[PDB]
């Protein structure tokens, strides 16, 4: 990998993760979160 | 296949001077900024030997005199100076890519 | 929402417009059928995407835990190595996921702001030579074939040329028919 | 008789996408985008080309100083990161202490 | 403010509408009176209720901080750690600030947005079936009956079944008599 | 933008209205000219300017780094003052660069807002005195005067008093000319 983690290695585009704090490479940035989604498209009917 | 092509086949050099063996890659043996190019050292009668790993560092156990260079394409393990226990055939492989390949191999005398 | 036409004025989208974000509805004599507005959905397209490259952009720096090891006598600075990284983890969490939370709300308002952007861009082009009928639809006082239709899309709706029958209709029309 | 209509309308779709908002959370959107990797593959593995120094019940300590159980690291190749257990059953085989070793650790980490 | 009708072309407010934050004023032969709009008046609250209780919880995990003492040649990691701490509070007290600062604007306009969103609810029903007045507004061109107010006020207002009385008094109306 | 008036339906500015935002350009036999609306164009500045006192004010208190050192044996330390120090640099730079990227957005907006609701101020005073041409113009059925212009442009536009003369011309435009 490009990027390790105590539980496991991480093969990601996405800016964010949240497996574990302690990382080592070229990784994406550590939060708390559960859940970080991003709106792109438009408020959706039914 | 990656093929590799050592040159020359077969070398010799006076004692005590510089033996110059060179490696040429069909394609690049190279990401993640490292080398993945390995030199191999067969004394006669006996199992190929680890010399350098990633093109460049020695092997634990290895003299000097071996200088491992290069990098992309090409790459040069340089003995010099030639000792007495140096005739071998040597031998460059790339790690860089599955099926692992191996150079023809270069007879020293 | 903001705009009051997505899920406002205009109640629910179309399921049939597959090829945008916004666009028309349209029936006449020879048939109906549904278009886009590609320009405007194109700069809703480039703003969201510069939106999501800029979130992800700034929080590129951002606190990096490393690891230190401390023994059974350092247990003051160790209490502050850990306060000290989480800290900063709850700062970050906190920045990102408000972010996001803002951020949507731009987001989908923004979309909200297009859709009436592209109706009034509509009903200051047709004016007094359509009927606005208050769903998000424009009922015509002329005829309007499949090449009118096109020129009111791309902003090419010649009032002056129609003007003349709309004033027409309106006249029968205050008749009673 | 009714005359010709143009409406101004926006896609929807079967997406069943979610967004949360300040005002409004689980909002329903035609489009989205994680933004969170949440997946790992459980194994601990070469860097960049590096293989790391898996010392296995062996400490730091008990690598350095070389405790005899630890003999399969008496000469290790360069390494990309050491991994080591929460407790190494192999350490200080004679009871002791190993000075500053907090700080020699931390020396280690730029090794 | 933003949306121009909260103090703009609304201007001033109804000291007499006590129950809900939007709604109508009604005038005919019958009477007259304030009557609440329950839905937009529920929506808001909705949302400002939603956006507080986020507040809360988004500012749930942040800095807490731990006495921890020190002695007199501990002075430099005893700095650290002040300095560490109040670096946090500060932190957390922009975030807390800048964050009630920007939701009342966001707040205050979301309400002026609800009202312009109302009165646009209001006009695209009646359409020509009533004159705007500019001041926030409708005189029917019809007789609208307690009945008929109400079918305004939910959105049930028919308005083929009136269009033609209103057409019938534009017309004594357009010739000056 | 967001509104849809500034690079919107009114397409681009006036080079040569220098005293003022936003205001009027007014078209009669007497000739033409621009003229700023103070009002509007004072409230935007005293809007902008409280921003951006807004903006410094709660930057001002801010973690400010110290130099401390230490010696060959407190690199433990020595790295969590670093990180430390740097983390907050980090926090603030990030603070820093999202209120400016998020407050130009607000700028911007509340320009196009201002705009809009100028615009709308004249409309809802004209009514069908004057006819919406559709590009941010009102073109009126009546002889306005340098006098009357002035009415409108400060909130005095008396609609009665031109009523009359509107009705009677848009029976000639009806006639066709
Ligand atoms: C939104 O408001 C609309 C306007 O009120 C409602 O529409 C109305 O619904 C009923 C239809 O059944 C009706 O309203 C009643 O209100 C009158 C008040 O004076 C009442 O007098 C009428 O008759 C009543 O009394 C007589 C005897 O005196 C009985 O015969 C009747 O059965 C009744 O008890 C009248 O029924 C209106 O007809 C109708 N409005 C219009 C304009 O037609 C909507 O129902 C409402 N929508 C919702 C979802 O609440
Ligand atoms: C907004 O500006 C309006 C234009 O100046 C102003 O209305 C004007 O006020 C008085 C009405 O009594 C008149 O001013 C004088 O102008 C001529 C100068 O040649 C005199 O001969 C007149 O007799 C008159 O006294 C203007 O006629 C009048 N203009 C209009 C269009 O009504 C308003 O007062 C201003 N608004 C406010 C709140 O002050
Ligand atoms: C969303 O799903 C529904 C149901 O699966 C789709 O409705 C179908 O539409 C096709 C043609 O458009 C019909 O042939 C099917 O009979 C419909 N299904 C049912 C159950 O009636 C709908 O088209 C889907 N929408 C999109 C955008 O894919
Ligand atoms: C938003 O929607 C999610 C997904 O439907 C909700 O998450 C569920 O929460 C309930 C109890 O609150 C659980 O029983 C479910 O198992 C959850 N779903 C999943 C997929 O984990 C969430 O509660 C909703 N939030 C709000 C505020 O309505
Ligand atoms: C290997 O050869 C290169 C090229 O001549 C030289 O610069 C380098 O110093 C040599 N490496 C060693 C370890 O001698
Ligand atoms: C809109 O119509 C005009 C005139 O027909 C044409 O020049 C222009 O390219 C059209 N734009 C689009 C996006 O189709």
């Amino acid at each position: 990998t490009k990027c390790q983690t105590p539980m496991g290695a991480i093969n990601s585009s996405m800016p964010f993760h949240n497996i574990h704090p302690l990382t080592i490479g070229e990784c994406p940035k550590y939060v708390k979160s559960n859940r970080l989604v991003l709106a792109t498209g438009l408020r959706n009917s039914p | 296949d990656i093929v590799l092509t050592q040159s020359p086949g077969s070398l010799t050099v006076s004692l005590g001077q510089r033996a110059t063996i060179s490696c040429r890659a069909s394609e690049s043996v190279d990401n993640f900024g490292k080398s993945f190019m390995h030199w191999y050292q067969q004394k006669p009668g006996q199992s190929p030997k680890l010399l350098i790993y990633r093109a460049s560092n020695r092997e634990f156990g290895i003299p000097a005199r071996f200088n491992g260079s290069g990098s992309g394409t090409d790459f040069a393990l340089t003995i010099n100076p030639v000792e007495a226990d140096d005739v071998a055939t040597y031998f460059c492989q790339q790690s860089n890519e599955d099926p692992r390949t191996f150079g023809g191999g270069t007879k020293l005398e | 929402g903001l705009f009051g036409a997505i899920a406002g004025f205009i109640e629910g989208g179309w399921q049939g417009m597959v090829d945008g974000w916004y666009g028309y509805h349209h029936s006449n004599e020879q048939g109906s059928g549904y278009a886009a507005d590609k320009e405007s959905t194109q700069k809703a397209i480039d703003g969201v995407t510069n939106k999501v490259n800029s979130i992800i952009d700034k929080m590129n720096t951002q606190f990096e835990a490393v690891g230190r090891e401390f023994n059974n006598l350092e247990r003051r600075i160790e209490n502050l190595n850990k306060k000290m990284e989480d800290g900063f983890l709850d700062v970050w969490t906190y920045n990102a996921e408000l972010l996001v939370l803002m951020e949507n709300e731009r987001t989908l308002d923004f979309h909200d702001s297009n859709v009436k952007n592209l109706y009034d861009k509509v009903r200051l082009q047709l004016r007094d030579n359509a009927k606005e009928l208050g769903n998000g639809c424009f009922e015509f006082y002329h005829k309007c074939d499949n090449e009118c239709m096109e020129s009111v899309r791309n902003g090419t709706y010649d009032y002056p040329q129609y003007s003349e029958e709309a004033r027409l209709k309106r006249e029968e029309i205050s008749s009673g028919r | 008789d009714p005359g010709d209509q143009i409406c101004i309308g926006y896609h929807a779709n079967n997406s069943t996408e979610q967004v949360d908002t300040i005002m409004e959370k689980n909002v329903t959107v035609t489009h989205a985008q994680d933004i969170l990797e949440k997946k790992h593959n459980g194994k601990l593995c070469d860097l960049d080309g590096v293989k790391p120094l898996i010392l296995r019940d062996c400490s730091v300590a008990g690598w350095l100083l070389g405790n005899p159980m630890c003999d399969e690291f008496i000469n290790v190749p360069e390494w990309s990161y050491i991994v080591e257990k929460a407790n190494p059953v192999n350490d200080l085989c004679y009871p002791g202490d190993f000075n500053d070793y907090e700080e020699l650790k931390h020396l280690l980490s730029r090794i």
